[PDB]
């Protein structure tokens, strides 16, 4: 495994992979910088082979087409062999997992809940799932179409199951068409809406401008990245053990932190 | 399959495998109740096999030895043949997957600070009353030394602070270590008792999964603050080039999916707890 | 059973049946929804049955006429061969049960007293409680200074003209002797005149259209005080059919089941706009 | 359907049937006072037969044997042809009704909550099921075995779902094995303990002395009473319409009253 490089596939998502301000005075590997990049350059570092970032062409996450049965995207990629290693914010799921190896994870994830940060002393702000079922002066959505509604939609507890009846008897639909109209809207409606989204992306927003936006509230259920190889390639253990070191030495936590608040605009 | 019945080895620990009540008439592996009972129960249903719970004579969760290069304990026994599946509270860690598989943690948890809840203190607006946590996080955990900070006398809990390199987390170790008198404990349930009897001015840093089983736990006097310092997970182990590694791995994800696993963890947490 | 399809004759009445959304695209029984359609699902799923929703052309619950005695409604339809199964509000009535068999009550209700929601009235500040003037039936016909009225026949007024108890007999007679007068000639007009009234009328109507109206914009009306009296609704059969006993016994399946009352919050609470 | 007399089956439960406080110098029809005393009588006199009233030898409702699948009490009178009509409080089921034919229910009753007759305007008496559910100071049980404690453990409701698992993980086992121990025990409760039983029960009991007992929450089932007879009998339809006519006229309102509240032996 030496005189080869590898296509490393990846997607643009901040603070993941975001290309340089200075991106053309650079070529190569030096256009684009993220947390997915240095985590690359690490795992090179440690297995010890040559890799080339290349871009999905697409821009998505995989998804089987239910007429096709094709996988398009990173994952699409991974499957026909157009490239060997994705370091990217990946989604383990059962779908993905019984075409493709995952590692294990290198950040944990969860549905997290986004307000705007804003009989005195008996007010009580929302912190959990429970009072957001509970009360409903301030209405709350999801993505029209992505895995936090689909979530719960499917989800049989009955604090879920709950706020799902409660979402799909509301009007007008406060499901958003995409991630940044979603965060408008939050900014926009002062205090009336929250936005159910990935505590990462809920993480890194609040430590952007203008800072009008907080995290609050456990996760409400768990998921995880990871780093996706075709089934049966020969680098799955060398990829296993290198996330494992990172993850033990703190060096994930440490790249994290760094691309989350010691770059983040915003003062903690 | 159902060609034979697997040893799964199993710890004693609550809340994951605790001793059944009057568990003398029953027998096999109805004396056993948890977590991890019904999860097993779950991960057989799902890959269509007979099972018995084992629990490893040895009483621990496995390690390598310094001289004889020996394994003890769970992944001891699962590496020289005598079980198959380990369905417990067994961490994925670096030197634990050098001779055996882990499938995909099914439930995340990392070091988290027990406080005692707070009290209505001696004094030295009355209609509601909010009691204000003395400590919110970490940082103010290092800030303040007016409340001594504690962790396991030797474990990941403390290989993490000797190991880590963050700022906080290096001061926290600094002062861990040149604390007087000594500040680690023996065992898990003595630190518990340790920050009971301190009237809250100890706390301890102990793991997010335990800290959430202790608090729903009589006499309500401890609670959880603050996120988790570091990330890990618990896994169903299998031994190195087994067979049963991918049905195992796709049964965890499945029941993730499914929500049966947040079910389980309310129930043996929340549900089923004494405190309310 | 199941290639033939019987006539299931209902009543357009919310919140039993509704004209769906986009309801020209659809056809059938998909056109009309609430709790009636998906109560004929089950019973159809229980009997495994095939069914057609058809709408009485009348438009009345049904009643025997005067001189002609001929019976009209879904009565009327179920009597003379239009029909086979009515479920519909139709509530289990003797003048009913002559002609033809009903089934046991899939819903009890009874006449309940409607009233304006209490409201800060213009003349200890941290919390609010909202005293309702009226508790009981007894509270109502102690004191005289509200006005108190139900719709100007059905069940109701013949009601009060029979009953014996001292107590609604005084009720009919001050409402035989109010003046201006009292009755309302539909439901909806006496809920409007309640509404208008800015809380000095009252009205007597049956507790399932109490409820449901309590759970619709502007959210200003409210349910006080126990049923008067006890009815019920039935799914109604002709007399002689061989269809009474299988429904029957998928009425009482379904409520012992709970699903008549999962239905019941579904279409008033999950689906109210005071929610 | 003349010059013949039928035997009536009913139970001793008070208001319904009771023994007359003058027994022993009356005989016959004269032994027995209450609801359902009168109810028969004016049956009888709407059909038109002559009808002498029996108990039941063991003084159950019927229920089905699980291993000799045989009826006892009256439901098991009326089956194997011992007794003619059944006027007692009878509950409509879906298991009786297979065998014996109910008329329509001439009372309605449902499951409601019986609590100790009694910063602080804001305290709430608790009057509804979501209320005792989200409330746990005071504890809630019911008969040990019996259709109460069924219809929670099968009940699909998440509201009453919680109140089962809240019943079925606290100790002591607040089940009562009787109702008389068990109105006894939320007497001697001072509060702390809501008994759940049949709504009929309930207010009787409102209505005893020594007047500490009341009656809150509407009904969170619906059931009914009902008059049996054999399946095929010839009195099905006179009984049934009788019953109507009754409901319609008042007759079954004003021997409520009498044997509820006008015999009552505490003021409203
Ligand atoms: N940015 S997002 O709005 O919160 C987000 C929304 C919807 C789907 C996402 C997703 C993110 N993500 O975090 O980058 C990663 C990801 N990874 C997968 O593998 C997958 O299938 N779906 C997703
Ligand atoms: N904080 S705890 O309640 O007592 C505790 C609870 C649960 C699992 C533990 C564990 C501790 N420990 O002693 O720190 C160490 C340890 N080591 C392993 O290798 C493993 O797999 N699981 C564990
Ligand atoms: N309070 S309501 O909304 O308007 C009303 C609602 C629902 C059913 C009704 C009904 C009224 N009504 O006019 O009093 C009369 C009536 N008569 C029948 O015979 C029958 O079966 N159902 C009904
Ligand atoms: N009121 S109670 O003592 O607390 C009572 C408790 C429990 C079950 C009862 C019951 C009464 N009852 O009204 O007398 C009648 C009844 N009739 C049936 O047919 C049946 O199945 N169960 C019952």
């Amino acid at each position: 495994v030496q005189n080869r490089t590898y296509i490393v596939t990846t997607i643009l998502e901040d603070p993941y992979v975001m290309l340089k301000k200075n991106a053309n005075q650079f070529e190569g590997n030096d256009r684009y910088e993220g947390y997915c990049v240095e985590l690359a350059a690490e795992i090179a570092k440690h297995v010890g082979y040559s890799y080339r970032l290349e871009i999905v062409s697409d821009g998505k996450y995989g998804a089987r087409d239910p007429d096709t049965k094709a996988w398009n995207g990173m994952v699409g990629e991974l499957v026909y062999g157009r490239a060997d290693v994705a370091v990217a914010p990946l989604t383990i799921t059962l779908v993905r997992e019984e075409v493709i190896d995952f590692s294990k994870p290198f950040m944990s994830l969860g549905i997290s809940i986004m307000i705007k940060k804003p009989v005195e002393r008996m007010v009580s702000p929302i912190e959990s799932a429970e009072d957001l079922a509970k009360q409903t002066e301030i209405a709350y959505g999801t993505l029209e179409a992505g895995s936090t509604k689909e979530f719960f939609r499917r989800s049989k507890i009955a604090v879920f199951e709950k706020m799902w009846t409660y979402m799909k008897s509301a009007e007008p639909s406060v499901f958003v068409r995409t991630t940044e109209e979603g965060m408008i809207r939050v900014r926009k409606s002062k205090g009336k809406y929250a936005y159910l989204l990935e505590s990462t992306m809920n993480e890194y927003i609040e430590q952007r401008k203008p800072c009008d936006t907080m995290k609050v509230g456990g996760n409400l259920d768990s998921k995880g990245y990871g780093i996706a190889t075709p089934k049966g390639s020969a680098l799955r253990n060398p990829v296993n053990l290198a996330v494992l070191k990172l993850n033990e030495q703190g060096l994930l936590d440490k790249l994290k932190n760094k691309w989350w608040y010691d770059k983040g605009e915003c003062g903690s | 399959i159902e060609n034979r019945t697997v040893v799964v080895t199993t710890i004693m620990e609550s809340p994951y495998v605790m001793y059944k009540k009057n568990h003398e008439m029953f027998e096999g592996n109805d004396k056993y109740e948890g977590y991890c009972v019904d999860l097993a129960s779950e991960i057989a249903k799902h890959i269509g096999i007979k099972y018995k719970i084992a629990i490893v004579p040895d009483g621990k969760y496995g390690a390598r030895d310094a001289d004889t290069k020996i394994w003890n304990g769970m992944v001891g026994e699962l590496v020289y043949g005598k079980a198959e599946i380990a369905i417990a509270p067994l961490t994925i860690t670096l030197v634990r997957e050098e001779v055996i598989d882990f499938s995909k943690p099914f439930m995340s948890l990392g070091i988290s600070i027990m406080i005692k809840k707070p009290q209505k203190s001696k004094p030295g607006f009355l209609t509601v009353e909010r009691m204000v946590s003395p400590i919110e996080s970490a940082e103010d955990l290092a800030k303040q030394t007016e409340i001594a900070y504690g962790t396991l006398d030797s474990g990941s809990t403390k290989e993490f602070f000797r190991r880590s390199k963050i700022a906080v987390y290096e001061k926290m170790w600094t002062y861990m270590r040149s604390a007087e008198p000594s500040v680690f404990t023996r065992t898990t349930a003595e630190g518990v008792a340790r920050v009971r009897k301190s009237k809250g001015k100890f706390a301890f840093l102990l793991e997010s999964t335990m800290n959430e089983y202790i608090e729903q736990r009589k006499p309500c006097d401890t609670m959880k603050v603050g996120g988790n310092l570091d990330s890990k997970g618990y896994g169903v182990a299998t031994p190195k080039g087994s067979s049963l590694r991918t049905p195992v791995n796709l049964a965890v994800l499945k029941l993730s999916e499914a929500g049966v696993l947040d079910k389980l963890k309310n129930k043996w947490w929340y549900d089923k707890g004494e405190c309310g």
